[PDB]
């Protein structure tokens, strides 16, 4: 009897739409979370291929062996890289060279491009960059004097995964083994030996070891990851990762909104039934049993079908995604299941708790006659408490990331603006007179029930804001990535260029059908002090390195300028904003630089937001033109070539002093990473927008189900199809237009905070969004409403369906 | 035309398979302009079903139904809805009042559908409702009212329709002798003035006696009583 | 309890601010056990409101209600529900039926709420329903019935519990003469053979006359009439 009753209820339109909406929300969250987690894990695995290590530890001196012994006990793979640059002698030809001592583990991941291939640093053997023995006039299989050792030339070093770009290079690379450090006889406890430690293993082992090692550190050793040597390519990966998390969060938020409204409607549908049960003497025990049994059965069925649908979606999508993926992604973690079931349960309980207690403490006749229900838990106190609980739970789930806080700030501004604008709109419309009949009907319907209208409007605004925020963020990220790697780019660099040699090469570049590029003149030095305080002692990478300076007459085109004014005058130099922040310096600070016994002083007058991602060289300091003539003015240029190399030989004969660097390997490396990240963003955006559209359809269907009785009465009276379709069009168009207008402000605020705090991109108020979001939202809502109303009005004996 | 309603061999059954049940087993009925026909019968004889099928709210199993010279079995839903809006007024058993809007909007509805100005329709509905004896419950919701008030609201809506043909299901179901008498006087005055044909399914013997013709529904058949 | 129902200067008003509206203005009523009293009055006189008050389904502004000798006002909702289950059967004016339960289960529901057996309550409900001549619509949903059938279903649901006191609102409102007489006979037989006090609100003159006392409700005051 009870089973047949439950099944009959489950076939009623109201319960049916509630179940469908809940199941769709669960499928939404589960599938999106699973896809996001698997794809991010695949991205991390891909990133492991260019680092030879999952995590990196950096220090200027040897760490105690106890930590590495613990890591080995912790079942972790450890590699070591402890080297710097020093002098070498190819007989009697001194030459600076950057050596690199690595253990047999390295390369732990990836591949070591060598000529001939398949060579590793062994005792008594060294591998050298082609420029190195091109200048040293030695060949493979010969012997080279390094420090106080004579080691055989095993082969060349075409490329290594942990190379970076380093446009301001000085000396080539010399691969060599960790065990032969002492035999060099040239290593000194002076300059940093660039102590780097690579750790690899499962996520749990790495996390536990990191937590174990966190208190055992000093402010000279940094634990990090996705930060390659030299070039900061991995930063892009990091950005992508954040985006993925954001996407998941967005879906979650969307789901919550739908569930809320759906469940609210469901609760209302039960009102009269509870009254009847209270009339028949149903005690508290039996009433609780029946009502919460129906609620729990609905929740369980919705969860089950949602899980099944989400799993089916995930499997079919990953099958259909075989060409895009480079390899099968690892299985997802379990946290999406929590992220779905827990949110649906908690939102359901939060929405349904108040009506349950309210009904349990009100005489049935008051409920039936729509009279004054018991004044318990007023909305003015219930709503803030619910919002606080929800946001606290969201903080717990997310982990206190700035993404959640930015989203919440946007949502709060959106809600406040929504209330104000709704009140103003009601006041305006109460005094407004129209002429079109469908418009009059829509306006009257919107005005008659203000609070329900406001709830619907707020939900739609939230959905539109989330979608628009995601779309704009995707556009900005794609534009930034496209700008980072132009389709054509100089694949060759020229360094160690004398000033008087600038004119010849240019002509040669003009001669050999090559477009010349910028000619940044570089001077290497070290800052002596800031505000007369000797900087020796502060832990900054800038202090223990040869800083590079340049002088530009005009504004740097590709380098944006944010703070200060351009150009800096005498004894004033534009500086990078990030370096100023990490160095805690202000404008006009007395900074003196020591180089070639020509220590010159300058001030600070402008800060430029410099992105360390483009292949174009970037300088922390841009001195005024002709300010450091005493220092040796080196020159550096770049050009792109794609066919043959004989002209390269001609240039080498022409200027054997000038060094030539190829970066085709680096371009190949970055291209795959960029392509994979872009595919990730495209797929995530498509999935989220489609499923958000589905949730919007669900919300609109529920909203129309609310107005079912009025529509049925209208049809019975004899309203034509055209009139009903037009009225629904107009009503939902106004609703969507206002909702999108509010969502524009909300999305702008959240996006501004997110860019200023997470993705470090400049924020510009885009009126194009202001004009696109409201119109598009109104059109979408009108389309959905018209279609669903046309579907509903069709049929016969509609008057009989009024009772349902 | 003079033949307002023509019904030939009307048959209607409901249910599916074992649940199939026959209600109308061959019905014939011809009415002229301005006539007043009261319909009586035992409970569950199908009177409401016959009334619904007469007004084109649904479709019979088989037969010929013509209203104002239009064969109701030969147009789609839209033409039927247009005809209903043009000519017919209806009063149901449960009155299907919209619980969201107050009484005034419920009475206002048909005038807005016709296409009058909002103020004109508002004052007209107000005058009609005051005429029906409900001038003190204008803003009440349908739940707030009582059975008699809800019935009078439905009657007010039908009257505001100002129809050529008026169908009623128990106009005086929830009314005493006094309010029932006033309602009957209202209906018959309307018939005398506007010449509106009146079909009503009633249980009161007085109202049937006042009516021009009395038809009893037995075994899905029509029998003249007087 | 010699007097099942005791009312002492009970007043009740609805609405707030200018929208306030008084209905009951002090009522004194004592209902000896086993008596039959019929309430009459014009529409909008508050009869349904008073009847709802007497069963504890609502609370008035002030007064004393002593249903079966209990201080209803000094009694929470749960005890009220328990008392109603034990001793009170109620009938609505709109039949307030659950639209997703067929007639048999709808009648059976009070027994299940009281925790009675499925089989015995089932056969008892079957006997009650066939007693009302609804034996051919046992599995029908409420949307499949007419006004008379729905009213008879509500009456059967009231009769199922065999309560000490039975409240009825227009028991024969939507029924013909013969069916109304049959229903009245069943009610009076129940009272005679079970000593069940019953309070009806109806516009039927014959049904009221058959009752022991007839009280007219005027201006929130009860006066004996017939
Ligand atoms: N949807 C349905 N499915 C099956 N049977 C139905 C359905 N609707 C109505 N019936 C049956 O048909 C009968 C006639 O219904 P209805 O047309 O309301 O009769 P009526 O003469 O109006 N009865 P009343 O208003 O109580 O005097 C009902 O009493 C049921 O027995
Ligand atoms: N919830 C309410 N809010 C405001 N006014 C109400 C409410 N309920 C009832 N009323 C008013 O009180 C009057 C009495 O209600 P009710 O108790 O249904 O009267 P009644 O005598 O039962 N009418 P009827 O059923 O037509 O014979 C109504 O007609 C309304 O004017
Ligand atoms: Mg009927
Ligand atoms: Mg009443």
């Amino acid at each position: 009897m009870i089973a047949r009753w439950f099944w009959r209820e489950w076939r009623s339109p109201s319960l049916l739409i509630v179940w469908l909406a809940l199941s769709l929300a669960v499928a939404c969250v589960l599938a999106l979370g699973n896809i996001s987690d698997r794809m991010e894990k695949g991205l991390s695995q891909q990133s492991r291929e260019f680092m030879a290590g999952d995590r990196a530890l950096r220090s200027s001196r040897e760490v105690p062996q106890a930590w590495l012994e613990e890591a080995q006990k912790r079942g972790l793979k450890v590699g070591k890289q402890l080297t710097f640059a020093t002098m070498t002698f190819a007989g009697d030809t001194p030459q600076l060279a950057n050596v690199k001592a690595v253990d047999d583990i390295y390369p732990m991941y990836g591949d070591l491009q060598t000529n001939p291939p398949g060579l590793k640093p062994q005792a008594g053997s060294v591998l050298l960059a082609p420029r190195l023995m091109a200048l040293l006039n030695l060949k493979t299989g010969d012997t080279i004097d390094v420090g106080d050792a004579t080691l055989r030339i095993a082969g060349e070093v075409i490329q290594e995964p942990d190379s970076g770009f380093n446009p301001f290079q000085m000396a080539p690379r010399l691969m060599m083994n960790l065990a032969d450090v002492d035999k060099t006889g040239a290593v000194q406890p002076g300059s940093r030996v660039t102590w780097r430690y690579k750790f690899g293993g499962n996520e749990n082992q790495l996390d536990g070891y990191e937590k174990w090692l966190l208190p055992q550190l000093k402010p000279e050793q940094r634990w990090y990851g996705l930060e390659q040597d030299e070039g900061a390519l991995g930063r892009s990966m990091e950005r992508s990762q954040q985006f993925l998390l954001l996407s998941a969060l967005l879906t979650l938020l969307l789901a919550v909104a739908a569930v809320a409204v759906a469940m609210n409607h469901y609760c209302r549908s039960r009102y009269d039934l509870v009254a009847i049960l209270k009339t028949l003497g149903a005690g508290r025990a039996q009433l609780r049993k029946l009502i919460v049994g129906q609620w729990l059965m609905v929740l369980t069925l919705s969860a089950v079908t949602g899980g099944a649908i989400g799993l089916l979606f995930e499997n079919v999508l990953m099958v259909l995604l075989k060409p895009v993926l480079p390899a099968a992604l690892p299985p997802a973690s379990l946290w999406p299941w929590l992220w779905a079931l827990g949110t649906m349960t908690v939102i359901s309980l939060l929405v349904g708790l108040r009506p349950y207690r309210l009904l349990l403490a009100t005489q049935p006749l008051r409920v039936l006659r729509n009279d004054v229900v018991a004044n318990v838990w007023p909305l003015k106190f219930y709503l803030p408490i619910v919002s606080v609980v929800v946001v606290l739970l969201l903080a717990g789930l997310m982990g206190g990331s700035m993404l959640l806080w930015a989203v919440l700030a946007g949502a709060v501004v959106l809600a406040l603006l929504c209330g104000v604008l709704g009140w103003m709109l009601l006041n305006v419309l109460r005094r407004m007179t129209l002429k079109s009949l469908p418009l009059r009907l829509a306006v009257s319907r919107l005005l008659r029930q203000p609070w329900s209208t406001l709830s619907q409007l707020s939900a739609f605004s939230l959905s539109f804001m989330l979608l628009a925020l995601l779309l704009v963020l995707r556009g900005d990220l794609l534009d930034r990535w496209q700008q980072q790697l132009p389709p054509e780019s100089p694949n060759y660099f020229l360094i160690n260029i004398a000033t008087e040699q600038v004119a010849p090469l240019k002509a040669f570049l003009a001669e050999h059908q090559i477009v010349p590029e910028s000619f940044y003149p570089v001077v290497r030095a070290r800052l002596t002090a800031i505000n007369d305080k000797p900087t020796e002692g502060n832990e900054d990478e800038a202090l223990n390195r040869e800083l590079n300076l340049t002088w530009q007459n005009t504004r740097p085109d590709h380098n944006p300028i944010v703070a200060g004014n351009w150009p800096p005058k005498a004894d004033e130099v534009s500086m990078e904003e990030g370096l100023a922040k990490r160095l805690n310096v202000a404008l006009g600070d007395t900074v003196t630089f020591m180089g070639d016994t020509q220590e010159f002083r300058a001030k600070v007058t402008s800060l430029r937001k410099v992105d360390w991602e483009s292949l174009r060289p970037n300088f922390y300091f841009i001195f005024p033109e002709g300010a450091l003539d005493g220092q040796p003015q080196s020159w550096l240029t770049s050009f792109r070539w794609e066919n043959g190399n004989g002209m390269l030989t001609q240039l080498n004969r022409q200027f054997p002093t000038i060094s030539l660097l190829d970066i085709g390997a680096i371009l190949k490396q970055v291209g795959q990473v960029l392509e994979q990240v872009s595919r990730a963003l495209e797929v995530m955006v498509v999935l989220v927008t489609a499923c958000g559209m589905l949730l919007l359809l669900a919300q609109v269907q529920v909203g129309m189900r609310q107005r079912h009785q009025e529509l049925v009465v209208w049809r019975t009276l004899g309203a034509g199809k055209k009139l009903l379709r037009t009225t629904l069009w107009c009503e939902f168009a106004m609703l969507g237009f206002v909702s999108g207008l509010v969502a524009a402000i909300g999305a702008e605020t959240a996006l501004a905070v997110l860019q200023a705090k997470v993705f470090d991109f400049p924020w510009e108020p885009d009126w194009r969004l202001w004009i696109v979001l409201p119109c598009s939202g109104a059109l979408l809502l009108s389309l959905f409403g018209g279609w669903l109303g046309a579907r509903l009005v069709k049929g016969k004996a509609l008057f009989r369906q009024f009772a349902g | 035309a003079e033949n307002i309603v023509e019904v030939h061999h009307l048959k209607k059954s409901v249910g599916q398979g074992e649940h199939e049940l026959s209600i109308l087993t061959g019905v014939e009925l011809v009415v002229k302009r301005g006539e007043t026909i009261a319909l009586v019968g035992e409970s569950g004889s199908g009177k409401s079903t016959l009334l619904a099928i007469l007004a084109g709210l649904d479709d019979g199993s088989s037969g010929e139904v013509s209203l104002v010279g239009q064969p109701l079995h030969n147009m789609d839903e839209e033409a039927r809805a247009k005809l209903r809006a043009k000519h017919v007024g209806f009063v149901f058993q449960s009155f299907m009042l919209i619980p969201t809007l107050n009484a005034l909007e419920n009475v206002e509805l048909p005038a807005l559908l016709r296409g009058e100005s909002s103020a004109e329709s508002r004052n007209g509905a107000k005058a009609l409702l005051e005429q029906l004896g409900l001038g003190k419950r204008l803003d009440h919701l349908p739940a707030q009212l009582s059975g008699g008030e809800q019935q009078r609201v439905a009657l007010a809506r039908a009257f505001n329709g100002r129809p050529d043909v008026l169908f009623a299901d128990e106009p005086t179901g929830n009314l005493d002798r006094q309010t029932g008498d006033k309602i009957a006087d209202l209906l018959f005055s309307l018939n005398r003035e506007h010449g509106t044909t009146l079909i009503m399914v009633t249980h009161d013997l007085q109202l049937a006696a006042r009516c021009d013709r009395c038809l009893r529904l037995v075994n899905g058949q029509l029998q003249e009583e007087a």
